RNA sequence: GAAACAUCUAAGUAGCUAAAGGAAGGGAAAUCAACCGAGACCCCGUUAGUAGCGGCGAGCGAGAGCGGAUUUGGGAUUUGA
RNA sequence: GAGGAAAUGGGAAGAGCGGCUUAAGCCAUUAGGUGUAGGCGCUUUCCAAAGGUGGAAUCUUCUAGUUCUUCCUAUUUGACC
């Protein structure tokens, strides 16, 4: 019928405002990848914070401990924090 | 019942209120009384016509002698805004009214705006507003006003 | 050579590291394939950084999380240790109000003000006169200490273009524009604050309950 | 290109066609802001690879404000009655 | 006859200043000088967001960086041929 997603792609076809065609920035700048953004945050010691994974469903599988141990934030390991590191997304 | 009736503003009116009708007037007034109402018909003065440096001397010191030398400094800052060219014995009365009533801070103040307006008073005023300044724990004040007086 | 400057003698002050030109003979130590070892990927060039071999990576693996607030305010955090340093340069009358103007004009708030300052307490120890501030916000100690040696910190409010015509008032009348009107406060901001800020900066303090 | 591919990208690009001028187009708010205010249109810098869009993947990517260049508004339109 | 150019990032060596530095532009070119808009730091550390924020040392106190040049690499462009 009328369901959520729908009803988000009616209101965002209408109100909100729309990409440009065509790019106006003459200067070429680095990007990163898109997935980094909502994913990760740099922090002031030099490492990068991330958040732990299973905690979306399935918590049947999962025993106590674990059910405890995803609840805590953790670092993202050096190799892949070096890539983002020089790929610009520590400014 | 010349101000109450707002003759002044109005735009179809031709004939305008000459120098001389408001010249001795406003003088009177500061010197010998009130300075209230003779700041209210120069301000209605100002909104057509008169920007007069005579008036506002006068208003200057009628003020300062009232007991209200915020409104001396307010009409010095219509001044500055103005670009009407301000004297250095207006400061002094103002000083010195502050001086009087006990606020050696706002003596400081207008000691500032008169040395960045351009004029340079005497060491007998310098000598007054550090010792004021200094009796009333403003040890800091009294150093900057020592620095400029060393300069 | 007696304080010569001549065209003929100049050098800098180590020599200058040249480029590394791959490719030509063997003697050079970076000829026939360069530094790109035999055959592959790597060597044609056709690599793009940060791929993982088609495993699920790193960065498509972990969750997303939260929200962005559009509306967050940034406010920039001054210690009382530095405004105390500054009262003992002789720099900062300690006589006079303590406005955000203030700190901006003697340099204890950087380039960029953004929403306001936040008054500190680091540096607590070396407050040892009643000083009377005007701040966007004070943290418990900061404020504590300020009383505790007889001082006053009241928050107060500016909006953005507030903000702007209190800093920068030339910059109004180079532009031909009247000074504005300070604004009160939105129902969100109303609880947060003191009273609405006068848009000249004012050098006296009002007491709280006098 | 997405290490395949179908939404997406390449890209309103290459190409084909029509009309007009030395320039064309746009233009003086049914425009932005936020209870404080700005004041037509086009071009250059910054905000900023940020907000946003997206098999929320690869990728695409603003506006307002602020600093410059040019600086311009005219008409309906005013009324003695 | 085949590792090269620009712009933006990660670093190393050298230098300027002590907060550092301009972009478009403007005034002159037998040639430079100006231009504060902006960027980074000081700065405050957890946190999705609201919210919240005592560095060290005791003994004349220590408490920050930024902009260029050269070279090695990365991203976008045809990208060693
Ligand atoms: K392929
Ligand atoms: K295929
Ligand atoms: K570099
Ligand atoms: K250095
Ligand atoms: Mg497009
Ligand atoms: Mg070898
Ligand atoms: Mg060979
Ligand atoms: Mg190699
Ligand atoms: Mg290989
Ligand atoms: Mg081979
Ligand atoms: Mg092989
Ligand atoms: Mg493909
Ligand atoms: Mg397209
Ligand atoms: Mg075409
Ligand atoms: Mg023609
Ligand atoms: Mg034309
Ligand atoms: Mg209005
Ligand atoms: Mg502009």
């Amino acid at each position: 019928n009328i369901t959520s997603k729908d009803k988000m792609a009616k209101w965002k076809k209408k109100w909100r405002p729309r990409t440009p065609i065509t790019s106006k920035v003459k200067k070429v700048k680095i990007k990163f990848y898109s997935s980094y953004k909502d994913r990760f945050r740099p922090l002031n010691d030099g490492t990068i914070l991330r958040w732990k994974e299973g905690k979306r469903h399935n918590a049947h599988l999962k025993s106590k401990k674990s059910k405890r141990r995803l609840r805590q934030p953790g670092l993202v390991p050096p190799a892949y924090a070096k890539v983002m590191k020089k790929l610009n997304f520590c400014n | 019942t010349l101000i109450e009736k707002e003759i002044i503003l109005r735009h179809q009116d031709t004939l305008e209120m000459e120098p001389s009708a408001y010249n001795p007037i406003i003088e009177y007034l500061c010197n010998n009384g009130q300075t209230a109402k003779a700041e209210v018909l120069f301000r209605q003065l100002m909104k057509r016509g008169v920007q007069d440096q005579d008036a506002l001397n006068n208003l200057i010191r009628g003020h300062a002698k009232e007991g209200n030398p915020d409104s001396s400094y307010e009409i010095l800052k219509i001044m500055s805004r103005r670009g009407v060219p301000r004297e250095s014995n207006a400061y002094e009365l103002l000083i010195k009214s502050y001086m009087s009533k006990g606020e050696p801070g706002d003596a400081k103040t207008a000691l500032d705006s008169m040395v960045e307006d351009g004029h340079v008073p005497d060491s007998s005023l310098f000598r007054s507003v550090i010792e004021s300044l200094f009796e009333d724990g403003r040890v800091q004040t009294a150093s900057r006003v020592m620095m400029i007086m060393i300069d | 050579a007696y304080s010569l400057l001549s065209l003929n003698d100049l050098r800098d002050n180590v020599p200058r590291k040249l480029k590394t030109r791959k490719g030509r003979g063997i003697g050079s130590g970076k000829g026939k394939t360069a530094g790109r070892g035999h055959k592959g990927q790597k060597a044609r060039g056709t690599m793009k950084f940060g791929f993982e071999g088609g495993q699920t990576p790193l960065r498509r693996r972990l969750p997303k999380r939260g929200f962005k607030n559009k509306f967050k305010l940034h406010f920039q955090p001054v210690g009382l240790g530095k405004i105390a340093k500054l009262i003992n340069a002789g720099q900062i009358d300690s006589h006079e109000l303590i406005t955000m103007k203030t700190l901006k004009d003697v340099g204890a708030i950087g380039k960029q003000i953004e929403d306001g300052v936040r008054l500190m307490g680091r540096g607590a120890d070396e407050i040892k006169w009643p000083l009377h501030f005007e701040v966007s916000r004070v943290t418990v100690r900061a404020k504590e200490v300020v009383e505790a040696a007889g001082g006053s910190v009241r928050r107060v409010y500016y909006n953005k273009l507030g903000l702007r015509a209190l800093l920068k008032p030339e910059w109004f009348e180079k532009k031909g524009r009247l000074l504005p009107k300070a604004a009160r406060p939105p129902p969100k901001q109303l609880d947060r604050v003191d009273s609405i800020g006068r848009l000249p900066a004012p050098k006296k303090p009002i007491p709280f309950y006098a």
